[PDB]
């Protein structure tokens, strides 16, 4: 799909695919999406029948878009399928559509879906069951495995195969393509459908257990109070550091006001608010809102690892009391 | 078939290469600037600015040219990139989120590469060298696969042996090859087993190296000589495998 | 109560200004709700904010709660266990539950799971039924076989209405559960149909019997999931006489058409002789049967069997393609009478209404392009 | 329905990008999480730079907070009776519109039951048509019914 | 501690009291330098009726901006500048926390020294509501700006004293905002006294000749109200005169 | 005075432990543990419509030719008893299921009691520090004396 | 496995002949029936496998309780005898006048 | 169990539904009634689950809680089971007194 | 005084306790536990 | 168990089908109030 | 988070120069592992050790 142009595609970033003449002659949506400042590399199984209701073509794609939402004679790809099952594009087809269109005459097979009818079963295989067993080592005080399967979904440090590192830190497909894996997870109240949705929140998740287990493997040390279990302690309260990094600055005056109730109740603003979020959504008072919240799970892994480092750093224990007979 | 990609190394790397893709062409030349300091006396913070210079022409024509770069913080602010040599500026007035770009008054490369001072006066007081001169535009004739077959070597070269012409977009670009014949004889079949390597690799019109992948297929041979394994049992009850 | 307020408390207690508006409003809001207070109104009782009042709006660290999930789910989310696992992530949950973890407890719990996953993975599916007339409207239902001899049946289902955009959901799609029944289908003659809104599963069994010589009984079972999701026993009938009058060959299960109709509130079962292309069902003998939901059994006559065949044929399976069956019916659904009613209200001062009433009979007309609804309010 | 879904849409669409553009995942850096500026300066322009005012837990300005479940509560309990209703919400508490969500509201903690003398002091006040506190009590030590 | 000596800012080009100090850089149009700008503020009378501030535009033009915390049916709201010359004025009652503002220009005479603008609330009945602040402005180069800063910040932090408690001794000692060794000297006896008798910096500060603070700060009173109006007698404020 | 505060620290530690496990009544494992006797209970009733199937289709003629039937006459008789023992395996299932419940109420209120008991250690403990105290302060003016 | 094995080897006629066939119509709900009874041997199993290995935490559980009293014990008692060393030093004052 | 959260109460409620249905739905096969008269006495009944050789059960009325043309919720016995292998011939079965 | 007070508090506690334990004696749950056993037994006659 | 007393009964009535219903009591026997004995004082039994 | 001895350590706190010498590579290792120090060489971390 080309790159979004005002001028030529309309105010709207809206468009669609379609797929004709395969099966009926009626008009399909193969594909829906925005169109976006770059071009879209989207790849379709276009299916084929027994016999093609078109002599000329086997198979129709076009795109349609905001300025020009319509079909018409020639437009889009027009597949032709060869007695050796080569199939090509006939030379009438109108492509000015389409930034690029090719055929992948080699590929007979694709990767598994994720977000398919067995996306139930791949997403307990490849994430759900290794976050459940770290979960269950860490409780148990099996650091070492608790470490081994949290590698399992992801890890910091990379992962080697035959010696050489790999050019990512998710093993877990769908997380590190950002694979939706939901509808609409607001229909009920369970973290794990709004996680679903937005794949986001399971790497956040995976690093919330990765930081458990590193503070706990400090506390750990920490605990046995020798020089060297507090020098490991300190180790590990900084690997824990390292993943979460700088503490996030915040404003010393924000925009807000203190307004009356009355107004801030004004079903007006937040009629307001919604309209400003539809155009935001279609590519089309309100300072007086409620601003977003700063996850205070992580303040507290903050506070918890400040705590930590300032109790090593001053001989005291993990109760924060000194080490030290005065 | 050889897949070649622009995405670039997690880091300023890939922050460049979004600006090279977003406002640029495949066929671009551009200034990617590789050493990115933090100013020791301006800097506020840990930030900085991931600059990379777009030149007019080169299949884009632009009024001039025009600075690209990528800012991490939110707030609006004015951002200007001073040039100490040159005795220039060039600004974006209420930059953008993340990525935007400032014009350059006149396309005069002499003052781009060299050291540029980049700030917004909040922070992201960013130290800016190492300029080098990058050529994104890439012939098929560049496009290459090695075959090492024990004895043999062969190679094959995308604009003869591609048979669809490969995609002008700069993100990622995919060449298929016709069936190329590879001579197996040649192979060094040891413990009955040799393998064809082969790799994948390309270059850029100014001879930059797009990096490679590496392939191995081994072929077992079988050899019919040999006897087959078979099992014994001896009257005295001893059972072998011969 | 009136202030919402008090008034006899204590010098020495003390609040915010915040914590008392809300305190007050939520004072406010219980007598209205509870219609302590006359007049309120019911429009914005109605309203989702106080449905959902007595859980998750009615107090403070509930609101924040469920607000802040949707914002932070990851704050909620326990890896031991979530809402909607599969019955293989419970039997690992459980396999690891002991304190003596280590790599051998894991990694013999980890393939146990894996065990399953591959059982499931590899279902077959054999048959399908689509519990709608319209092809996009409803969910369709699957059953599915594992690799065994004298294997387990498994179903599925799938939502048409949460297809949308030439794809299905994941939501779309249920997971596989499995169907405690004794089921030994010859040829895998069965099919899933929905009747009275409940799951049944219908299929045929082939015996051999000695006269010598040996020859076949065809027998038909029906079995239903019971409420606790268990199944019960199959309820035999006995269709040999259909079985024998459709002239099918040596090696040949007859084609089992079968459908709830939600007219005549029965299921409909029809056998028939199988043909290379729908075309050749237009005018083909069926042989079937009512079945009710008290189990009982009746033969269809011709004429029904012709007419339920004409509006039906055009999902027969054939010698090459299997079909999803739709729900039968000639033309449209119409509801056979209304008690439920959608709205109502209050007549003037609020001393009268009309309420109760109803639709007891409704019948229609359908000839070509003329519908006719007739009501007897 | 396609109404109520249409909030759905609304607040998942804001909710990712408040998420995406949080400085905990940026700072975490290794996440590797995308906050897609096309869609947070659209946004920003639309809420005057909010989404970038992120607020610690305690703020009167938290979405979260205490002001926030106020304002949610005042705003729907506010419809519950008719305005010219002796039940009325702002018939009752009129101070209620009046007060403001303020950061020292929600900290200072003050007798329960000074505010409660505030609320019929002022109501009196008012109805006898007096300058000040100082005039009710005075009043009041003669009103011998 | 940043706020204490600042006062609140952010990158949004937003500015707000911290305790009773605001403190601008204000920029001025066709000479690009920078006259920072303080203004301390003190309420002289009944500062629970209402918020009262002053922002320097520059070219003694500043926005003044208020807001009433109580109601009292107001004909007229008159804001006045020592009593005498109207600044502000707008027919109607004020309503409850509701922000009201208005431009205005100070003479630099006014400027210079410590001045009153107090709010008359006036009734149809004659009668009216009335509350008041005291403000100083003051102007530095920006470079004596923060040449002072950072003497207050060494020193605060040498001492542990409160930035008000160094203001405090340092105005007590001289009419201009300078550190010098009587102030140190009162720096020592307001440690020593602190230390000798177990009380508060305040108090410390009136043994050393300062007087009654009428500055608020945190979630605190000024030192005036905490000593004169904690409780208020039959409801009324206590405020100085003749 | 110390060895006081040594005595505060022992009940504190078991006051702060027990209140844990006061707190934290059934654990995962223990819950996943009266799930299991819970679900086992559950299958009596897929047990009886397998046994019914069973004994209906034993009714069946097996042998057919010029000799037949081999019908079991007994099979539902079989089957009935089958259910039975069955069901007598449940009873005692949901017997232990409720039994470990109740033992962990009573091990529950055990903890309650050594909570409160550990709690009434710290408050006797705090007020015989405040009575040292004051034989202290006695103590001094005896050296002042 | 060996229940579905079993069945599907007793649907198979056994009886040849003049007479024959005896395959068991019933195998199938027979194996199914076993399984689940099995299953539910295996639920209390695993049940009392759990409730065991509880059993065993919450006894450690009590050991560190305890093992804390004995420290809080030697804690006060060494804190006794320097209180006691203190009352000797004071006696040995009291002989010394 | 005190462990009581939603998902087990449904579930235990399914399992109360499962069984109403199966008595809910009980056919009537025959009756016997123990008097001389219709007017005196009570009737016995005998029904039938709908399953494969399914479970009979027997419940009764009392006619003397018959009262103005209605019997009484008192009149009748809930249904109870009949523990053993009954298998009619066309159900010709009768309960007696 | 307010040492034997606090001790006094803590007897009380332990006091009602165990009274309350002892006069409930058996609770419902404890008493299906024992219901199920006895009906599990009572099933010999119907086997035979 | 709040949700479950409602099934039987709720003083802010039901919200049924997105309307409020004209009942609070959500058993219909009691919101009928229909008998369901013939003579209770025949034997010692509350729920009779 | 450099130097990779610690300057906000407490005087009370000692060690010897072997154990500094381990702790402060240790750190040196960890960071350059994780990539939080960037540009570490491609090789070596793919090593055994």
């Amino acid at each position: 799909i080309p790159p979004y142009n005002l001028s030529t595609h309309g105010d709207e970033r809206w468009f669609k695919l379609y797929i004709k003449h395969v099966v009926d002659n009626n008009s399909h949506i193969i594909y829906s999406g925005q169109l976006t400042d770059t071009n879209i590399n989207i790849t379709l199984f276009i299916p084929l029948d027994d016999v093609p209701l078109n002599q000329d073509y086997h198979a129709k794609v076009y795109m349609t878009f905001k300025k020009s939402p319509s079909d018409g004679t020639w437009w889009g790809p027009h597949f032709v399928r060869d007695d050796k099952g080569i199939v090509t594009i006939n030379p009438k087809s109108i492509l000015t559509h389409f930034e690029s269109v090719n055929v992948l005459n080699n590929i007979s097979s694709e990767p598994m879906d994720f977000s398919g009818a067995n996306s139930l079963y791949f997403w307990e295989l490849f994430y759900y069951t290794p976050m459940l067993v770290a979960q269950r080592l860490l409780h148990e005080q099996n650091f070492d495995e608790a470490n081994r399967w949290l590698k399992y979904v992801w890890s910091p440090s990379g992962y080697i195969v035959h010696g050489q590192i790999q050019n990512y830190q998710w093993n877990v497909r769908p997380l590190l393509e950002d694979t939706s894996w939901n509808s609409d997870p607001l229909d009920s109240v369970d973290p794990d459908a709004v996680a679903q949705h937005d794949p986001m929140h399971y790497k956040v998740s995976t690093f919330m257990r990765t930081l458990d287990l590193l503070i706990a493997r400090g506390d750990h040390a920490y605990r046995q109070l020798e020089r060297d279990t507090l020098n490991e302690a300190k180790m590990w309260y900084m690997q824990a550091l390292h993943l979460l990094g700088d503490k996030p600055y915040l404003p010393l005056s924000t925009t807000w006001s203190d307004p009356r109730l009355d107004r801030a109740a004004d079903i007006t603003t937040q009629n307001a608010h919604d309209s400003a979020i539809v155009a935001l959504r279609q590519n089309i008072t309100l300072t007086d809102l409620f601003l977003p919240q700063i996850n205070e799970v992580m303040m507290n892994y903050w506070q918890t690892l400040a705590q930590r480092v300032y109790n090593l750093r001053h001989n005291l224990s993990i109760d924060g009391q000194p080490l030290y007979l005065p | 078939k050889l897949r070649i990609i622009h995405n670039g190394y997690e880091g300023q790397k890939r922050n460049q290469c979004n600006l090279m893709n977003k406002y640029g062409k495949l066929g671009d030349k551009f200034i990617v600037y590789t050493s990115l300091g933090v100013n020791p006396n301006n800097s506020s913070n840990k930030l900085m600015f991931y600059p990379v210079y777009q030149y007019s022409g080169n299949t884009s024509g632009l009024n001039q040219g025009r600075l690209l770069f990528h800012r991490d913080t939110t707030y609006p602010s004015k951002v200007e990139a001073w040039i100490p040599g040159a005795k220039r500026s060039l600004t974006n007035q209420n930059a953008a989120i993340g990525d935007d770009y400032a014009t350059d008054s006149l396309n005069k490369p002499d003052d781009l590469k060299q050291y540029i001072f980049m700030t917004d006066s909040k922070g992201t007081a960013t130290d800016v060298s190492g300029p080098v001169e990058i050529n994104t535009a890439i012939s098929p004739a560049k496009v290459q696969i090695i075959v090492k077959a024990g004895g043999k070597e062969q190679t094959f070269t995308a604009d003869k042996d591609v048979s669809i012409q490969p995609s002008p977009s700069f993100d990622e670009m995919n060449y298929q090859f016709n069936a190329l014949e590879i001579d197996g004889s040649g192979l060094n079949f040891i413990n009955n087993s040799a393998s064809i390597d082969v790799t994948f690799t390309a270059f850029a019109e100014d001879g930059r190296k797009l990096g490679y992948e590496s392939f191995s297929i081994p072929v077992t041979l079988k050899v019919s000589t040999d006897n087959a394994l078979t099992l014994h049992h001896n009257e005295n009850g001893a059972q072998y495998m011969q | 109560q009136y202030l919402l307020i008090d008034n006899q408390v204590s010098a020495a207690i003390k609040t915010t200004r915040i914590a008392e508006a809300i305190a007050s409003i939520q004072l406010y809001v219980n007598r209205a709700l509870e219609n302590v207070e006359e007049n309120a109104n019911s429009g914005v009782i109605s309203r989702q904010f106080f449905i959902d009042w007595d859980k998750y709006n009615k107090r403070y660290s509930t609101w924040a709660g469920v607000s802040q999930l949707v914002y932070y789910p990851e704050n909620y989310i326990d890896p031991t266990m979530r809402i909607g696992q599969t019955k293989m992530m419970d039997a690992l949950l459980q396999s690891v539950s002991q304190s003596q973890l280590n790599a051998d407890t894991v990694e013999d719990a980890f393939m146990s799971y894996l065990t399953s996953f591959e059982q499931v993975a590899n279902l077959k599916v054999i048959s399908a039924y689509h519990d709608n007339i319209n092809n996009d409207q409803g969910l369709t239902y699957f059953i599915g076989l594992s690799e065994t001899d004298a294997g387990e049946y498994y179903w599925r289902s799938v939502d048409h209405s949460k297809f949308n955009d030439g794809k299905f959901a994941a939501n779309a799609w249920s997971e596989w559960h499995k169907i405690d029944c004794p089921i030994n289908p010859y040829k895998s003659t069965i099919r899933p149909v929905i009747y009275k809104s409940r799951l049944y599963l219908l299929w045929l069994e082939q015996k051999e019997i000695t006269k010598t010589e040996t020859d076949y009984r065809y027998e038909l079972k029906l079995a239903h999931i019971r409420y606790d999701g268990t199944w019960n026993t199959p309820i035999t009938f006995d269709v040999n006489k259909k079985i024998s009058e459709l002239k099918l060959e040596k090696n040949r299960a007859p084609g089992l058409y079968c459908a709830g109709y939600q007219g005549e509130d029965t299921l409909l079962v029809m056998f028939y002789n199988q043909q290379d292309t729908l075309d050749s069902y237009k005018n083909a003998s069926m042989q079937g049967l009512y079945i009710f939901a008290d189990m009982a059994s009746k033969d269809m006559t011709p004429e029904q069997s012709n007419v339920y065949r004409d509006n039906s044929y055009q999902q027969f399976d054939t010698n090459n393609v299997r079909r999803v069956n739709n729900r039968y019916a000639e033309d449209y659904e119409i509801p056979s009478s209304v008690s439920s009613r959608k709205d109502y209200g209050w007549g003037d001062y609020y001393l009268s209404m009309v309420y109760n009433g109803d639709i007891p009979t409704i019948n229609y007309k359908a000839a070509s392009s003329d519908l006719k609804i007739y009501i007897s309010p | 329905h396609d109404a109520q879904q249409a909030q759905k849409d609304n607040r998942l669409y804001e909710a990712r990008i408040l998420k995406r553009a949080n400085p905990q995942l940026q700072n975490a850096v290794h996440l590797a999480i995308l906050a897609p500026n096309a869609e947070l300066i659209g946004y920003n322009n639309q809420f005057s730079g909010r989404a970038s005012q992120y607020v610690a837990p305690g703020t009167v300005s938290s979405m979260f907070s205490p002001a926030a479940y106020l304002t949610e509560l005042y705003r729907e309990a506010r419809n519950l009776h008719a305005s010219d209703s002796v039940y009325y919400l702002d018939t009752r508490r009129p101070d209620l519109k009046s007060m403001a969500l303020s950061q020292q509201n929600m900290d200072i903690e003050l007798s329960t039951l000074s505010l409660s003398n505030e609320l019929l002091l002022e109501s009196i006040k008012t109805e006898s048509k007096l300058e000040n506190y100082t005039k009710v009590m005075e009043m009041l030590s003669t009103f011998r019914p | 501690e940043l706020s204490q000596f600042i006062g609140k800012a952010s990158n949004f080009g937003q500015q707000e009291y911290s305790n009773n100090q605001l403190i601008t850089p204000v920029v001025n149009s066709s000479d690009g330098t920078v006259k920072v700008y303080r203004i301390t503020r003190e309420y002289t009378t009944n500062a629970y009726q209402m918020d009262v501030e002053l922002f320097p535009f520059g070219g003694e033009n500043y926005r003044l901006d208020y807001k009433f915390k109580n109601f009292y049916n107001a004909s007229y709201l008159s804001i006045k500048l020592n009593d005498k010359r109207e600044l502000v004025r707008t027919e109607g009652a004020p309503q409850v926390n509701i922000e009201y503002s208005a431009n205005i220009t100070l003479n630099t005479a006014d400027i210079s020294q410590p001045f009153e603008i107090g709010l008359t609330r006036v009734l149809p009945s004659g009668s009216w509501a009335y509350a008041a602040a005291k403000f100083t402005v003051e102007e530095y180069n920006q470079y004596s700006f923060l040449l002072k800063l950072n003497k207050a910040i060494r020193l605060s932090r040498a001492t542990e004293l409160s930035p008000t408690i160094l203001e405090g001794i340092v105005r007590s000692v001289n009419l201009q905002l300078d550190i010098n060794t009587d102030v140190l000297g009162k720096v020592f006896l307001t440690k020593y006294y602190m230390q000798r008798y177990a009380i508060h910096a305040e108090t410390a500060l009136i043994l050393c000749n300062a007087p009654i603070s009428q500055r608020s700060y945190d979630n605190q009173p000024s030192q005036f109200d905490r000593l004169f109006n904690t409780p208020l007698l039959n409801g009324q404020y206590f405020s100085t005169g003749d | 005075k110390t060895v006081l505060e040594k005595s505060k620290a022992g009940a504190q530690s078991r006051f702060d432990s027990y209140g844990k496990l006061y707190d934290e009544n059934i654990n995962a494992g223990e819950n996943q543990a009266m799930t299991l006797r819970a679900s086992a209970a559950g299958l009596t009733t897929a047990v009886q419509a397998s046994r019914l199937a069973g004994a209906a289709a034993d009714l069946v003629p097996n042998i057919f030719g010029f000799a037949g039937g081999g019908s079991r006459w007994g099979a539902i008789a079989e089957a009935t008893g089958y259910v039975m023992e069955f069901s007598a395996n449940v009873m005692n299932t949901e017997a232990d299921k409720i039994s470990q419940s109740e033992t962990y109420r009573r091990r529950r209120q055990e903890w309650e009691i050594q909570r409160n008991n550990a709690e009434a250690e710290l408050k006797q403990i705090d007020a015989q520090l405040k009575s040292l105290a004051v034989r202290r302060e006695a103590a001094v003016l005896q050296k002042t004396s």
